[PDB]
């Protein structure tokens, strides 16, 4: 019960944590032209 | 008994087919060539002059495109447009033939 | 990497290779306003 | 054959294909994305501008509700068709007219 070796890994972060509404996935535009969305 | 695939049965090449003119008093389509229809009428008789030249143009213009569209709005191009009305099982092809010669030319020049 | 792995997404295959296309011939360039052009025509 | 390589001939052969230089006058395809109208692809005739500091893409503001643009910072695609089918059609089918 004093043991460390084989504790979990991913218990060292911080304990606990379908479509994206804000990802342009459907939308076919370059990354390199995003300025075209900007609100202006 | 539904029994082993056979040779009658499993055949990939599609059977001929006999190509049905409709007679020229039974067309139903237009009597107007459409927009698509004139550009690729346009396009195809532009591109054989590039590859052969020879035209019954009497006018003079150096290109392509020029002789092309003077060639339909003279009705002097030799082409045929056929419009595929249906494909029948039993293996007739119903088409339309018309000449562009004695169709409304949509463009405008 | 699996070949199905190609396929799915907006980078897969099929929209990246088929239903889109790098091309030669084309050009971009920043757009700018001129008075003087017509509306058919661009500088 | 290059053209600098070849600088021999007199004139050229019937049947060869010449790859010239855009001129003023010819059509283009001009874009802007995201493309959501069927206008967002349109066929400007071409103003070649012979100033060297240019290099911008000018079009009149009264064509830029075709493709929804302004002038904060867009970016808009153009290529020159170079088939001949294909300059047909642009002349013919995608003006912006
Ligand atoms: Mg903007």
């Amino acid at each position: 019960g004093e043991d460390s070796s084989m504790d979990d890994i991913s218990a060292y972060s911080s304990p606990g944590l379908l479509d994206d509404p804000f990802s342009i996935e459907d939308v076919d535009i370059s990354l390199d032209v995003l300025d075209n969305l900007a609100p202006q | 008994i539904v029994e082993s695939p056979s040779i009658c049965e499993g055949f990939v090449q599609a059977s001929s087919q006999t190509l049905v003119i409709i007679p020229d008093n039974e067309r139903i389509t237009s009597n107007v060539l459409t927009t698509f229809e004139a550009t690729r009428l346009v396009a195809v008789r532009a591109q054989q002059l590039a590859i052969n030249g020879s035209t019954m143009l009497k006018k003079k213009y150096s290109s392509p495109i020029d002789i092309a569209k003077q060639e339909l709005f003279n009705r002097k191009i030799p082409l045929l447009v056929m419009r595929c009305i249906k494909v029948t099982p039993e293996g007739q092809k119903i088409v339309e033939i018309w000449n562009p010669r004695e169709m409304g030319i949509p463009l405008l020049d | 990497p699996s070949i199905m792995r190609r396929l799915p997404r907006k980078e897969g295959r099929i929209r990246k290779s088929l239903l889109g296309s790098q091309v030669w011939s084309i050009s971009r360039s920043t757009i700018c306003g001129n008075s003087d052009l017509h509306l058919d025509e661009v500088g | 054959h290059d053209i600098e390589g070849l600088k021999q001939d007199f004139r050229l052969e019937v049947g060869d294909i010449l790859y010239r230089d855009v001129v003023t006058g010819d059509v283009a395809f001009f874009n802007r994305q995201p493309s959501l109208e069927r206008s967002s692809i349109g066929v400007h005739r071409i103003v070649v501008l012979e100033n060297p500091k240019i290099s911008t893409f000018q079009m009149n503001v009264s064509a830029c509700a075709w493709y929804n643009a302004d002038f904060d910072g867009d970016q808009m695609n153009l290529w020159v068709p170079w088939s001949v089918m294909s300059r047909v059609e642009a002349e013919l089918l995608c003006s912006v007219r």
